[PDB]
RNA sequence: GUCCGAUUUUUUCGUACUGGAUUUCCAACGGGGCCUUUCCUUCUGGCUAACCUUGAGUCCUUGUGGCUCUUGGCGAACCA
């Protein structure tokens, strides 16, 4: 079930049994890879890239048809962001709520939620520490965080 | 969260014989499940079974046939000094004449009749009767 | 030089050279059926009895190639199953299997998953049918004690292997020790 | 019930179960080839598109995202592959 | 249950359900036994000769008793096109 | 074959002990080996290919070094 709520929802993407395919694609990896980096230079995150590739350019998912997961492509092209997209959107949120928490100090439901988000961040970050994608310390700090988004 | 798998397996199998069901889906599939299932089959407590390839961890369909009383798992997988294989058999098997506790020796997964004979031992896995 | 034995990659043998000249024969169709056929070479070939009055020829491809033999295949096998009648022809990339790391059978610098018994035997079965993808798969564990794998073949373009299915099994069996069975939609 | 081929459930019952809960899980969405009647271009969209997909140019509109299947614009062609 | 010298001990070997192969207890007074008549050349049910079944208390109490018979019928060929393996 | 109470109760009618080897006359069971892409990793020993090399020779529709003897270097592989 959920991590920070009583939810037991299963709304998940079911991936099709087809490490290759589709018989109607026919565009060659090199031309789709050319397309991933084209959007990555224009400032786009892997998630919302595959969103657009799946919707407009046919490509079912880039892990097949290119044999490589979208972020690794950016990596290899030297377009990997500083902190993982995972965290950024966490940190961003926490940064937001914290601002709203200041003009509104009686918002006890906001304060509570803030704790939640920053718990996710740290638990996340503690992992990215463990697999060498964040330098051994790093740490999410309340004060400096607003600098990591903008 | 999902923690034993072999347990959720044996549970399902047991809970089916209990309701007179002649077949159960199993999920997810583990090697340790399969080796276990083999050990049961070779004494006839289950029938044939069939793995399924979801591009993931597996499924299994097992044919039951009555005559299974209880397949169970012992968790945690205790270390059994070979001289103590007696003591588990005396604890959780119905009669001296029959039944099987099955383990996990470095010589492979097997029943205790067999570990007895190869004179090996190790960590208990569970039981069948 | 010579268009004969160079299209091989070993000093022997009979059957291979026979195919090799059966290769250059088809290489005499320069515009395409040559430009796309000169880079394509192979390693060696095995013979194996099938259940019918025919036999099976296993042509082993280096691997980084393979994708090349795949751009033809339809043509090649067909033209190969013309010249060598009473034969079933299939291309199987020779893949190196590395043993499972042990305190005994140890090797440093890991061991890619694609260099393993399971992944390789799983590749062979995919190569065996080449066109038409594999839709599903089962492994019947039998009441008596042994397993049988049920490969589930597509609906599309099946016509290229309907007749060789009885032959594929024999190939797989001498290659591995396991045993194959086929099926389609139900 | 009591005895039943689980390996071979009926295609009509199998298409009734939930996306994930079919014998081997699989997707239910599809893709389209879509064009607007004044242009020979052949834009290829996804059924549950979350993007307001345009044609090759001509600042038009093909589909609009929703809570499930996207709504293709007004007058347009589509074949499902 | 045999004995020392292969001699048959144990005073009664119970029936077993035809649909779950589970023992029919001595007091399973829901347990049933249906004798089905076998025929000859057109009609004329041969007397004293049956195709016979046995269902457990449990199965019958579950309401699975009927459906078990249909699968058990066709199997010994008593029905055609009734019971379906797939559902 | 012989030690031993010999059982239903009639005669040449039927019970704890030992020996049994190699069998195709079946079975089960364990021990040690190999082959199948698999003894790898390290080290020492073995025999040595190929490789270079000194020196004396020979072939060629081409210096193409082919090929053979020979001087001392280097120890793939394979075996232990
Ligand atoms: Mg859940
Ligand atoms: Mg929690
Ligand atoms: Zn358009």
């Amino acid at each position: 079930g959920r991590m920070h709520s009583a939810g037991k929802g299963i709304s998940s993407s079911a991936i099709p049994y087809s490490r290759n395919a589709p018989a109607w694609f026919k565009l060659s990896s090199e031309s789709v890879i050319e397309q991933i980096v084209k959007y990555a230079r224009k400032g786009l995150t892997p998630s919302q890239i595959g969103v657009l590739l799946r919707d407009a350019h046919g490509v079912t998912q880039a892990r097949v048809i290119t044999g490589n997961k979208i972020m690794r492509i950016l990596k290899s092209n030297g377009l990997a962001p500083e902190i993982p997209e995972d965290l950024y959107y966490l940190i961003k949120k926490a940064v937001s709520v914290r601002k709203h928490l200041e003009r509104n100090r009686k918002d006890k439901d906001a304060k509570f939620r803030l704790i939640l988000i920053e718990s996710r961040i740290h638990r996340l970050a503690r992992y990215y520490r463990t697999v060498a994608v964040l330098p051994p310390n790093w740490k999410y700090e309340s004060a400096t965080a607003s600098a990591l988004v903008n | 969260t999902r923690s034993s798998v072999l347990a959720d397996a044996l549970n399902a199998i047991n809970n089916a014989e209990k309701t007179g069901k002649r077949q159960v889906l199993i999920r997810p599939s583990s090697k340790v499940i399969i080796k276990f299932l083999q050990v049961m089959q070779k004494h006839g407590y289950i029938g044939e079974f069939e793995y399924i390839d979801d591009h993931r961890s597996g499924k299994i369909v097992v044919q039951l046939n009555g005559r299974l009383n209880k397949c169970g798992v012992i968790s945690p997988r205790f270390n059994v000094k070979i001289g103590d294989i007696e003591k588990w058999t005396a604890n959780l098997l119905p009669a001296r004449q029959f039944g099987y506790v099955i383990l996990t020796t470095s010589a492979g997964i097997m029943d205790h009749e067999e570990a007895r004979r190869k004179h090996v031992s190790g960590k208990i896995l569970g039981f069948v009767y | 030089s010579a268009p004969q034995a160079k299209i091989l990659s070993q000093a022997p043998t009979e059957l291979e050279l026979q195919v090799a000249q059966a290769f250059v024969e088809l290489e005499n169709s320069s515009p395409e059926l040559k430009a796309e056929l000169r880079p394509l070479q192979f390693k060696s070939i095995r013979e194996i009895d099938v259940a019918g009055g025919k036999k099976a020829l296993a042509i082993f491809v280096p691997v980084p190639s393979l994708a090349g033999f795949h751009k033809v295949q339809t043509k090649l096998t067909r033209e190969l199953e013309k010249k060598f009648q009473d034969r079933h022809v299939i291309f199987l990339a020779e893949r190196r299997i590395l043993p499972k790391p042990s305190r005994t059978s140890r090797q440093v610098q890991k061991r890619p998953r694609s260099r393993t018994l399971t992944a390789v035997h799983d590749k062979i079965l995919e190569d065996l049918v080449f066109p038409t993808e594999i839709v599903g798969k089962r492994v019947r564990y039998l009441v008596g004690g042994n397993k049988i794998q049920k490969v589930l073949l597509d609906s599309k373009d099946v016509q290229q292997i309907d007749y060789k299915l009885e032959s594929f099994q024999a190939v797989y069996n001498k290659l591995t020790g396991k045993q194959i069975v086929f099926e389609i939609p139900s | 019930v009591l005895v039943q081929d689980l390996l071979h459930p009926t295609a009509a019952s199998e298409a009734r179960k939930h996306k994930l809960k079919t014998l081997v899980q699989g997707p239910r969405s599809y893709f389209l080839d879509v064009k607007c009647p004044g242009c020979l271009n052949i834009t290829t969209v996804f059924s549950h598109a979350q993007t307001a997909v345009t044609c090759e140019s001509c600042s038009t509109i093909l589909c609009t995202p929703t809570g499930g299947k996207a709504k293709l614009s007004e007058g347009t062609s589509f074949r499902r592959k | 249950m045999e004995n020392d010298k292969g001699q048959l001990v144990e005073l009664y070997v119970p029936r077993k359900c035809s649909a779950t192969n589970r023992i029919i207890k001595a007091d399973d007074h829901a347990s049933v036994q249906i004798n089905v008549a076998k025929v000859d050349e057109e009609g004329r049910a041969i007397p004293g000769e049956y195709v016979t079944y046995a269902l457990s208390g449990y199965v019958r109490s579950r309401g699975e008793s009927d459906d078990s018979l249909n699968r058990l019928a066709q199997n010994d060929g008593l029905l055609k096109n009734v019971w379906s393996y797939s559902r």
